[PDB]
């Protein structure tokens, strides 16, 4: 087959109130996963939302 | 609800819910109930930053 060999869009998430950073780019062979680790917005973040 | 540490009384209580809807709300220790509320909402006010 060699199908769904491409990724719809660059995927990333919500930095610094919405500034968008990529992990996944576009065009990327679909059966894959990429991982990244952020840290604290501000001292004592009791919790973190993800967008 | 209830407040007002003197509120823990036989007859106040007995005499209320009956002229009213269900069983008066309990266990929150009235003389501080309010201060308790304060602190809660404060805790929340610090818990702002989710970035």
């Amino acid at each position: 087959v060699v199908l769904l060999d491409v990724t719809p869009l660059s995927l990333g998430i919500e930095t610094m109130g919405g500034v968008f950073t990529k992990l996944i780019e576009r065009n990327t062979t679909i059966p894959t996963s990429k991982s990244q680790v952020f840290t604290t917005a501000a001292d004592n973040q009791t919790t973190v939302d993800i967008h | 609800i209830l407040v007002g540490g003197s509120t823990r009384i036989p007859a106040v209580q007995e005499a209320i819910k009956r002229e009213l809807g269900k069983e008066p709300h309990k266990g929150v220790n009235p003389d501080e109930v309010v201060a308790i509320g304060a602190a809660i909402q404060g805790g929340v006010i610090a818990g702002e930053v989710k970035d």
